[PDB]
């Protein structure tokens, strides 16, 4: 028994309308980045603990907008994965240390804010503290996604083929979890799960709320704290709300079990919207950040 | 057809 | 003005232990980095041990390395010293020195009284002269050499003399090479040159009768030398 | 009555003015036009030394090429070791409102002075082994901004009262005082041969004093605002001063007019601190645009520019050596140059 | 008043029967004091064998 | 050598007691007092508590730097830069000198305001407006009329009225209006709420220029 498939899992229409929308992201986010950085980098008064914060959110941003979006581009283009073990490899352990990078650095950077605003009779932080922060959050991700990096195996389908218009059939390869016990593929997932999303969104949230609170009890002042805690929530929901989707439909790929049907529904149409959403995030981020600071305006 | 891809 | 006086001493048994102290008198104790110095009842001084100012770095000799400890207070301006193992060879007069150093400073400045203790690879300096005969009125030079030249890349040699007249403290007359010190008439002159070093002094009185000595601090284990006499007839 | 003597006024004016015109016969760019030019200058910064915390108002050279001292704001005065990047001393303030300092000739005294209307003397190289305080002269109604050891018993200063004084250190007592300005005094500098010292003041004009008998010589105007700085020549018979007007003008003891003026279109900003260099033909000059230019003493062409640093620039000096040049700021970083 | 007059006058009429020399003397005389050992700032005059090593 | 090493661990304690000395100083608040000739300054001080005058005080933990600068008799341009990181100006004027005339006092007051308020290195740094004499106001106010000073004024003569008017004229000369903000308060004698005012200006603009300095805005 042999399944032929198509090269391509669309048309050419949905194709056009994904490759003009990836081509927008990729500029908005170039361009975005660059303007940050040179502004960022110039300027010798921009000497600040938030300002390298924001340098480093700026490399992360500029690095996932380089590497993530091309090849999950392709991936959904083709419906294999055209490449070797190797860059399978490398490209997945640098999207997951991006990723977890991204997110630590915006815990970092609220923890210091809250530090700042709530509690300003202590010592302000220090050059050297920040090294270290940041130095102990990148190991930190590296650590923890290393082994995934390590365990994944590229393996070749016999009883697959792939036939394009031509009428030539290419062998069917794809990198996936070959873990040698089958149950606890589940209980590293949830793993990642409540290293990158529980935990950090609820100190966040938690926290900010803390922050809210100590300036609720503080015609122009209304409208000053009306427009911080309007841009605070947003910023939170913003992330919240992006990152949701993607973890939801792994952890229902995970336990939820969904019919044939279902898992083609899934994994045609979904996924690509999923994975959008994610890079926006990242993309829109630094828009967020120096539209809404006068100073980088300038 | 597996497509599953890298889960990031 | 400036008084260090020390405290301690008597007869000590063989395998006993015993310490002794140093007080000081208003002179910037906090900034001031203190030694020990020991001089055998017949003749001849050698280095004990060394205590940089802020309690940092500390140095011993190789001969007492396991057996001495060094110790200091910036409150109270009090200094010790701690002996845990004593041999045959330990009795000997103990003094204090003060040095300080930045850019011009001039380091051994001020000695000790003195406290007495009964018990019942490295620089050589050979002064070989041991007694010249003296007159008032000429002048008379001393010489001394050295192993290996004390000239170091930073234009500076370190070669110092000492003298200490009898029944009395040693005092400073060169801390480097060509540079008198405080408190000295201006006919004392070094002038060495190279390896081999000299000190010339032009016309002599009845305070110059002594015994002179030479010391290094190029490397921190500190050699004197042997010591020559102004008879003086 | 007052009439006639304002009159008479305005008659010597004229008179003087009349006489002094007609020894303008050939100007000195007319001459200095054939002779090749210095060139292009480029330097580096070769140390910089970072322990202040505060703006820096005034630095200065100690007599034997390897030592400096500086006063800043932090209420703090640091000696140091150029050749190593050191710190020698680090000697505490009475008062952090600082505007000047010196460094004696024989390298064992030290002299502060600012808003307190007091100039303090400092004992370095004492028995006990620390800084003492020596000596505070009072007797001044302004702010000190300048001081200067004549010898190790005498020093000069300069006030904004519009008087300048000399007075010894082993009794405060006043032993003359030189009066004639109308405005606030700035800076002052000392002959080679030190008989004669002249200041230059904030009503556009510089004056030169006689020590020994204490009244001015000659008076010199061509300032349209207030003058900042002045310096001397190797030679002793010449002056710079630097204004607010954004420019820099020569002057000749034997003339009694202005020769040269250095200018620009770009430089709008004005003129802090002036300094010479050895065999007098390049001079340095501090400005508000966070740059320090260095001209030609013959040609008013530029020569290069020093840019180091990120606020304004408020203090220079160069070594009697003529080997290195030192530059502080209000950035808390000193920058030697060679 | 009468002290401003009497100091204009003895400050510029005794210095008006001063001599006058030009600049030109002073400058060359100090000119010829450059471009040897004497002076160092101007270029790169001296060896590398300097105070600063850099 | 070793006398280099040495050297350089006396270079290195020095540097370390100048970074603690620093770090300690870096919290302390100071404040320029400044006034018009004849005003209630003295009172001020005495009820908190040559060139320079320099008074030291502090409440509940904070310790407070004030600066008098009123012997001076000088250009105030060449030596006004040695004060711009200072946190706030304290300005005292004579409210009772709306009748006494030397050209009237209270147009030498403005003036000196005005000069103060426009000045280039104070850009941002607020300014505590202090109106001293007002004990005896009310009844230079029922005796004599307003509108000598102020002939184009025009209201009624309680005291009310015209404490208000001398306020929004002074508050009316303020040229940057979101930069800095100031602040107002009347003066009572043998009173000691002043320190409280001070105070609470004194944590609303650390509060300010805290918010401003690192985070939203």
């Amino acid at each position: 028994n042999l399944t032929f498939s198509s090269y391509y899992q669309h048309t050419s229409p949905v194709a056009a309308m994904f490759i003009v929308a990836y081509a927008l992201i990729f500029l908005l986010c170039m361009v975005g980045n660059t303007l940050v950085c040179f502004i960022v980098l110039k300027n010798r008064h921009m000497h600040t603990v938030t300002n390298m914060f924001i340098l480093n959110l700026a490399v992360s941003d500029l690095l996932v907008g380089i590497f993530c979006m091309p090849t999950t581009l392709v991936d959904n283009l083709i419906t294999g994965w055209p490449f070797d073990n190797a860059t399978c490899k490398m490209s997945g352990l640098v999207q997951g240390m991006s990723v977890s990078a991204s997110v630590w650095t915006l815990v970092a950077i609220a923890v210091e804010r809250f530090r700042c605003i709530v509690h300003p009779f202590r010592e302000k932080l220090t050059l050297r503290k920040a090294l270290v922060t940041i130095a102990v959050i990148w190991a930190l991700a590296l650590l923890i996604m290393c082994p995934s990096a390590v365990t994944l195996t590229v393996t070749r389908e016999e009883h697959h083929f792939m036939v394009d218009a031509r009428n030539r059939s290419y062998p069917l390869y794809s990198c996936w979890e070959a873990w040698p016990e089958k149950g606890m593929r589940r209980v590293y997932t949830t793993v990642l799960f409540s290293h990158i999303y529980l935990a950090p969104l609820a100190l966040i949230v938690v926290m900010y709320a803390r922050i809210a609170r100590k300036l609720c009890q503080a015609p122009r002042a209304s409208r000053r704290r009306a427009r911080v805690v309007h841009m605070l929530v947003m910023v939170a929901l913003f992330f919240t709300l992006s990152w949701l989707p993607l973890w939801a439909l792994l952890l229902l790929i995970d336990y939820g079990q969904l019919s044939a049907p279902q898992l083609h529904l899934v994994t045609v149409y979904a996924f690509p919207f999923a994975h959008w959403l994610a890079f926006f995030n990242s993309s829109a981020n630094p828009i967020i950040y120096g539209y809404f600071n006068e100073n980088f305006r300038r | 057809f597996l497509f599953q891809p890298q889960r990031f | 003005d400036v008084q260090l006086v020390e405290s301690g001493g008597g007869l000590v048994q063989p395998g006993g232990s015993r310490k002794l102290s140093c007080s000081a008198s208003g002179f910037a104790f906090s900034s001031f980095g203190m030694h020990w110095v020991r001089q055998a009842p017949e003749k001849g001084l050698e280095w004990v041990a060394y205590i940089s100012s802020g309690s940092g770095t500390i140095y011993y000799a190789d001969t007492v390395k396991g057996r001495f400890t060094i110790s200091r207070d910036d409150p109270k301006n009090t200094l010790f010293l701690q002996m845990t193992s004593l041999r045959s060879e330990d009795t000997a007069m103990y003094y204090c020195v003060r040095s300080i150093y930045y850019y011009g400073s001039s380091p051994f400045d001020f000695w000790g009284q003195g406290t007495t203790l009964t018990v019942s690879s490295d620089i050589v300096m050979t002064q070989a002269t041991s007694s010249v005969p003296v007159t008032p009125g000429e002048s008379v030079s001393i010489s001394c050499r050295s192993s290996k030249s004390l000239l170091h890349s930073n234009g500076n040699t370190y070669l110092y003399w000492f003298l200490q007249r009898p029944g009395q403290s040693p005092q400073l007359l060169i801390y480097r090479m060509s540079n008198l010190a405080s408190g000295v008439p201006d006919r004392f002159s070094g002038s060495g040159s190279g390896t081999a070093f000299t000190l010339t002094i032009s016309r002599l009185e009845a305070e110059d009768v002594g015994v002179y000595y030479c010391m290094q601090h190029l490397e921190y284990p500190l050699t004197f030398g042997a010591g020559t006499k102004l008879e003086l007839k | 009555e007052l009439d006639q003597l304002r009159q008479e006024a305005e008659q010597l004016k004229n008179q003087i003015r009349d006489a002094r015109k007609a020894c303008a016969d050939a100007t000195l760019s007319q001459i200095t036009n054939n002779i090749d030019p210095v060139g292009r200058i480029q330097m580096r910064t070769r140390r910089t030394l970072r322990g202040h915390l505060a703006k820096i108002y005034a630095m200065h050279w100690g007599t034997d090429s390897r030592l400096l001292v500086s006063a800043s704001q932090d209420g703090k005065l640091i000696i140091w070791d150029s050749y190593t990047t050191n710190k020698v001393h680090a000697i505490p303030l009475r008062s952090s409102w600082v505007m000047t300092c010196a460094y004696a000739p024989s390298g064992n005294y030290v002299a502060c002075g600012g808003l307190d209307n007091i100039c303090s003397i400092y004992n370095l190289k004492t028995r006990e082994g620390n800084v003492r305080v020596s000596r505070e002269l009072a007797g001044h109604t302004g702010y000190l901004s300048c001081c200067r050891f004549l010898d190790d018993n005498q020093i000069v200063t300069s006030s904004g009262d519009t008087t300048c004084a000399l007075w010894d250190i082993e009794t405060g007592q006043q032993t003359t005082t030189f009066t004639g300005h109308t405005g606030d005094v700035m800076s002052l500098s000392l002959a080679p041969d030190t008989r004669l010292f002249v200041s230059g003041a904030c009503d556009a004009s510089a004056k030169l004093w006689d020590v020994r008998e204490g009244m001015c010589r000659q008076t010199f105007t061509g300032h349209e605002s207030d003058i900042n700085a002045i310096c001397f020549f190797p030679n002793g018979n010449a002056f710079a001063t630097g204004s607010d007007d954004a420019t820099c003008r020569l002057f000749d003891l034997r003339a009694d007019q202005e020769l040269m003026t250095y200018s620009h279109d770009n430089i709008i900003c004005g003129i802090t601190s002036v300094s010479f260099s050895k065999s007098g033909r390049l001079l340095l000059a501090g400005y508000d645009d966070f740059n320090c230019n260095v001209w030609d003493a013959l040609k008013a062409d530029r020569a290069g520019v020093l840019a180091g640093h990120d606020n304004r620039v408020s203090c220079l000096g160069v070594t009697d050596d003529g080997m290195a040049v030192a530059t502080g700021s209000w950035d808390s970083f000193l920058k030697i140059w060679n | 008043s009468i002290a401003q007059a009497r100091k204009l006058v003895e400050q510029l009429k005794m210095e008006a029967n001063i001599d006058r020399i030009k600049v030109s003397k002073a400058a060359a005389d100090l000119m010829a004091y450059c471009e040897a050992h004497a002076k160092e700032d101007p270029l790169l005059t001296p060896v590398p064998a300097s105070e600063n090593p850099f | 050598s070793a006398e280099d090493k040495a050297a350089v661990e006396r270079s290195k304690m020095i540097d370390r007691n100048l970074r603690e000395d620093g770090e300690k100083a870096a919290r302390e608040v100071k404040l320029l007092l400044l006034g018009a000739g004849e005003s209630g300054k003295n009172t001020i001080v005495k009820q908190m508590k040559t060139g320079i005058v320099e008074t030291h005080f502090t409440f509940k933990d904070l310790h407070f730097k004030m600066f008098d600068v009123g012997a001076q008799r000088s250009e105030r341009k060449k030596w006004i830069h040695c004060f711009e990181g200072v946190t706030a100006i304290i300005f005292c004027v004579a409210l009772s000198d709306y009748d006494l005339v030397l050209m009237n006092r209270m147009h030498e007051s403005m003036k000196l305001f005005d000069s103060i308020c426009n000045n280039k290195w104070f850009t941002d740094t607020s300014i505590i407006l202090f109106l001293n004499k007002k004990d005896l106001f009310e009844e230079k106010i029922k005796k004599s009329p307003l509108t000598i000073c102020y002939p184009e004024y025009a209201g009624s003569n309680t005291y009310e009225e015209a404490a208000a008017y001398i306020q929004c004229q002074f508050e009316d000369l303020n040229k940057r209006k979101d930069t800095k903000e100031i602040y107002t308060h009347f003066t009572c004698s043998t009173d000691t709420k002043n320190v409280q005012f001070v105070f609470d200006a004194v944590t609303d603009v650390i509060i300010k220029n805290n918010l401003k300095d690192c985070g939203l805005f």
